């Protein structure tokens, strides 16, 4: 889904953004 | 005693630093070889320099 | 804007799905060798210039080096 | 004519439905999170640059260090001045006593 | 004279400055090179590092006394310092320098190594290259022939010996050795974030490194379309 | 629509911190 | 929607020829570098004072203590770089493929870029060392060469006998303006191009095949930004000094100078040109000719094909002007001794002589081969 793919996207740049940091 | 001073020997021992030497030794001696003349020898001096501060850094940092 | 742009008449476009084709063709498998004749091709109308400038360069630093070399001999 | 020309042959570029989609999106999916994660990073540090019966005061730690023997908007009290024999905010008439409680006007705490 | 390359390990891409190092030469500098030389954009709170950490530097921050406080006129030198208080300076005016100084200036010295070309190599060998003057050599005050100094008339009076000081490591405080540790510290503080890049850089190959070939698909779908598209021309 | 809501909220905390 | 409108006509629905190379996505990246400039610029400006008193000092601390100013002021001196880079790219596309036949566009273009160079000096002067008070008086005093107005004009910029506070302060704001001044100049660039539409490399009328650029060259611009970003974060997270003078960390010496004076790489060239023209006028006409031979460039033309895909002569005269513009670049670095000083007065003649006299006279033959002539 379009609105999902961008929330699962929002939630994914969140973590990634803990991790690579 | 300051592995600098052994490196640069050591550097100096390496024949290439040795035919490096051996050319400022031999235009130093220039140096001394003649007055009027303009022989400063900073050109050999330099070269000679160089040359084995090449050798140097390749083998000193890691005794430092 | 599209449409009112030029006359061209019967010129069959056909087309095939984004996520129908094949995603990421190889480039260097397919690609490249052609942008290796590509670029062969120019290349033997481009380097040459450069071919002479890295002379120049070259020539020119060791000359001036020579230039700022002094002879013993000179006043001597 | 019509039916003359049957569509050339796009196998070339075919590729072998809704899984491929995924995949495709997914990449986007990806992609946009590494650039969510690098705008979290550039924004914050980004943001980040911008980053750091009588009273006396020393201007402790760039304040007024009031010591004696505004809640509001922040001016000076006036010390040995006002209804409450303490201090005195001439900017909205904020009383304070002695003790620095604010008793009249309108400074909160 | 070019001088050679060298190889610091601080130097190397993804690794940093070695702190210990630093700190050593931020003790050279402390012991000889504070008496011509100043890091006045240094403070205490800068020189903290892995070498000199707030606490040490506070140590150090309440080491000096010197123009650290004023008096009721502020004239002279007149109170010690703390964490804030900046690095002490050998002159309170360019003229003490100069006058301290054959005339000339001992530059401070917080930038540099970044000044200098090649900076790192050129203090090294400065520090360390006076070597010998041939023949026509007229060094006029307080001179010091080095063929790496560029007029071989340094006046950088040469300050450091075979245990010219004494490393409270322990490591042997020989002139090189010395020479190179207080390098160390230098060009640390001539860039306080030299560690702190690196790691920007590693975290930016990485990210570039997994969005590059990501975005380089995304363009290739959507222009594969394109790149696919068969165009034939049938006159009636 | 409903959801973009719920997604930037859930951005909004991460970038926020 | 009157606002939606401009933009879909300009960057949604606009037809863009489908076979443009990667080089025309430079002038797009020119626009990305310019905000880039500009917004480090405004932190550079922000924690800065304009004072030699403080201006030289802030900086460090920026370099030192401003949060994240190290990141910030290296980007915004390598962005400058990536700027040139890019505009001196752009300048190349549009001499090769035929692209001065947009005239208007080309003109906005010259003058734009006078005044990115201008910027540079302006960015490069402020913050004060050794060698941007050097570079400063050197450029200044050019202007003295003006034949009677001269030693006035000079003054007036420097705003006294010699740079001082009074011209850093003030080159300060125009570093400020000109930014914007330029950034402004762009957008005419924008608008009287499309009004004609986009070249494509075989210098044909693309009208039959045009696509849409929302989702063919905007992706495509963001490839090339990001592939832009990679070259500019290598160039300021790992070599943040090997385009910059080191003579930068020294607060400028009223008094003293850099034993080697050299304008920065962008300019070298410029300059370049100066050294060679013994008259110290001629040399400054012949540096500003250097910039303005470009907009000359349309009305020397003489060729009935627009770019040079099909046209060999040419692309050998084009590539051997690369060639000698790379030598002027090498040579202005190089001191003033032999044998640096002919062949800068050579490449300069060579320069002259084939924008000037080589590519039309090429172009007349090339027209001959295919019996058109
Ligand atoms: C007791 C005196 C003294 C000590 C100790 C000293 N210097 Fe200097 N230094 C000077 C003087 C005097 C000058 C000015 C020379 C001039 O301006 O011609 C100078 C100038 C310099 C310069 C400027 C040369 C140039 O390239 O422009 C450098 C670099 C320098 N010193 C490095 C050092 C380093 C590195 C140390 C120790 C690790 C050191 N100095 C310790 C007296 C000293
Ligand atoms: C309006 C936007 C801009 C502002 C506010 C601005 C502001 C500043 C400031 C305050 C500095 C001094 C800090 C420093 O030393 O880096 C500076 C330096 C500089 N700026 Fe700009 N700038 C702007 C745009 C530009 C542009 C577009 C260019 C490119 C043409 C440019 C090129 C430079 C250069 C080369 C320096 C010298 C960097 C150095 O010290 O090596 N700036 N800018
Ligand atoms: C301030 C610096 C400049 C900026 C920001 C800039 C920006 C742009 C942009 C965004 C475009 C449309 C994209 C493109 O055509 O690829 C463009 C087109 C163009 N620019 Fe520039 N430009 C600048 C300077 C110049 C200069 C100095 C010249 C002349 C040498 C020039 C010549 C052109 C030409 C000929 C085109 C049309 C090329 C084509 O589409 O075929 N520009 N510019
Ligand atoms: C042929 O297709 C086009 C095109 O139609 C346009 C409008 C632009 C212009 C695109 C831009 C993003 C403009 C430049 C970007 C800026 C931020 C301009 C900066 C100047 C300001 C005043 C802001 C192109 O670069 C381009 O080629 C790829």
């Amino acid at each position: 889904r379009t609105s999902t793919f961008a929330l699962t996207i929002a939630v994914g740049a969140l973590f990634f953004e803990r991790a690579f940091d | 005693v300051d592995p600098l001073t052994t490196v640069r020997e050591h550097c100096e021992q390496l024949e290439k630093c040795v035919k490096a030497r051996e050319r400022l030794e031999l235009c130093d001696n220039r140096v001394s070889s003649r007055s009027q003349t303009e022989e400063d020898c900073t050109e050999e001096l330099f070269d000679f320099l160089h040359a084995r501060d090449h050798c140097v850094a390749h083998k000193l940092f890691k005794n430092l | 804007e599209f449409g009112n742009l030029a006359r061209i008449r019967h010129v069959i476009s056909y087309s095939l799905s984004p996520f129908e084709q094949r995603a990421f063709p190889s480039y260097f498998s397919k690609g490249i060798p052609n942008v290796l004749r590509r670029t062969r091709e120019r290349i033997l109308r481009v380097a040459p210039p450069f071919v002479v400038v890295y002379l120049i360069y070259t020539w020119g630093n060791q000359e001036f080096e020579q230039s700022k070399r002094k002879n013993p001999a000179m006043y001597e | 004519s019509h039916t003359d020309v049957k569509v050339p042959d796009f196998s070339d570029y075919r590729r072998a439905s809704e899984a491929r989609k995924g995949f495709s999106y997914l990449v986007t999916a990806t992609t946009t999170v590494g650039v969510a994660y690098a705008a979290k990073n550039v924004v914050s540090q980004f943001v980040s640059s911008m980053s750091a019966g009588k009273n006396m005061a020393f201007k402790w730690r760039g304040k007024p260090l009031f010591v004696r023997h505004c809640t509001h908007l922040g001016c000076v009290p006036i010390a040995n001045a006002g209804d409450f024999g303490g201090y005195y905010c001439p900017c909205h008439g904020s009383h304070y006593d002695a003790s620095g409680r604010i008793r009249k006007g309108p400074a909160p705490l | 004279l070019h001088p050679p390359s060298y190889p610091w390990s601080h130097r190397g891409l993804l690794s940093s400055l070695d702190h210990t190092s630093i700190r050593r030469g931020f003790q050279v500098y402390k012991q000889v090179c504070s008496s011509c030389h100043s890091m006045d954009y240094v403070a205490y709170r800068h020189l903290v590092g892995v070498c000199y950490t707030e606490e040490e530097a506070k140590a150090l921050a309440e080491e000096v006394e010197v123009q650290d406080g004023p008096n009721d006129d502020g004239e002279m030198f007149m109170r010690p310092g703390k964490l804030s208080d900046y690095f002490p300076k050998p002159y309170p005016n360019p003229e003490a320098a100069r006058a301290a100084n054959n005339g000339a200036l001992p530059p401070d010295l917080s930038y540099i190594v970044r000044a200098r070309h090649g900076g790192e190599d050129y203090v090294f060998s400065l520090l360390t290259g006076y070597c010998e003057p041939p023949t026509g050599v007229s060094l006029r005050e307080g001179l010091y022939f080095n063929p790496y100094f560029p007029g071989q008339a340094i006046g950088m009076a040469p300050p450091i010996y075979t245990e010219v000081l004494e490393y409270d490591d322990g490591t042997p405080a020989t002139m090189s050795q010395v020479a190179k540790d207080v390098a160390t510290f230098l060009r640390w503080a001539s860039e306080p974030e030299h560690d702190h890049r690196k790691r920007m850089g590693l975290k930016m190959l990485l990210m570039m490194g997994l969005l590059l070939p990501l975005t380089y698909a995304m363009k290739r779908h959507k222009w594969s379309v394109l790149k696919s598209r068969k165009l034939a021309y049938r006159p009636p | 629509a409903g959801m973009w809501g719920t997604v930037g909220a859930v951005g909004l905390v991460w970038a926020t911190d | 929607h009157p606002l939606f409108k401009i933009i879909n006509h300009s960057f949604i629905d606009l037809p863009a020829p489908s076979n443009i190379s990667s080089w025309w996505n430079f002038g797009s990246l020119l626009g990305v570098c310019l905000m880039v400039q500009i917004i480090t610029g405004l932190f550079l400006a922000m924690h800065y004072t304009s004072d030699t008193m403080t201006a030289f000092s802030s900086v460090t601390h920026i370099c030192r203590d401003v949060n994240y100013g190290w990141l910030i002021r290296y980007m915004h001196a390598n962005g400058a770089s990536m700027f040139f880079i890019c505009l001196f790219l752009h300048v190349g596309r549009g001499l090769y493929y035929g692209s001065y036949t947009f005239m208007e566009t080309w003109n906005i273009g010259v003058l734009l870029l006078f005044a990115v160079m201008a910027t540079a000096f302006m960015g490069y002067v402020l913050p004060w060392g050794q060698m941007s008070f050097w570079g400063a008086t050197v450029i200044t005093n050019l202007l003295s060469a003006i034949p009677y107005i001269g030693t006035t004009l000079v003054e007036w910029i420097w705003g006294g006998f010699s740079v001082d506070k009074a011209t850093l302060t003030r080159f300060f704001a125009f570093h400020f303006i000109l930014p914007f001044i330029i950034a402004a100049l762009a957008i005419v660039h924008l608008l009287f191009l499309h009004e004609t539409g986009s070249n494509n490399p075989t210098g044909l009328n693309s009208d039959a095949d045009k696509i849409p650029f929302h989702p063919y060259y905007t992706i495509k611009d963001i490839l090339g930004i990001l592939i832009m970003f990679l070259i500019l974060m290598t160039l300021v997270l790992f070599f943040p000094d090997m385009l910059g003078d080191p003579d930068n960390y020294m607060p400028a010496n009223p008094l003293n100078t850099p034993p080697h004076i050299k304008p920065e790489w962008y300019f070298l060239f410029a300059y370049a040109i100066l050294r060679s023209i013994p008259n110290k006028l001629g040399g400054v006409l012949a540096l500003i000719l250097s910039i303005l031979i470009l907009a000359l460039m349309p009305f020397l033309h003489t060729s009935k094909q627009r770019s040079l895909m099909f046209r060999p002569i040419t692309q050998i005269l084009y590539w051997i002007l690369v060639a000698n513009l790379l030598i002027l670049t090498w040579i202005g670095g190089q001191p003033v001794e032999h044998p640096f000083i002919i062949i800068g007065q050579l490449a300069s003649i060579s320069y002259f002589s084939i924008i000037l006299i080589l590519m039309p006279i090429s172009g007349i033959i090339e027209d001959k081969m295919l019996k058109l002539y």
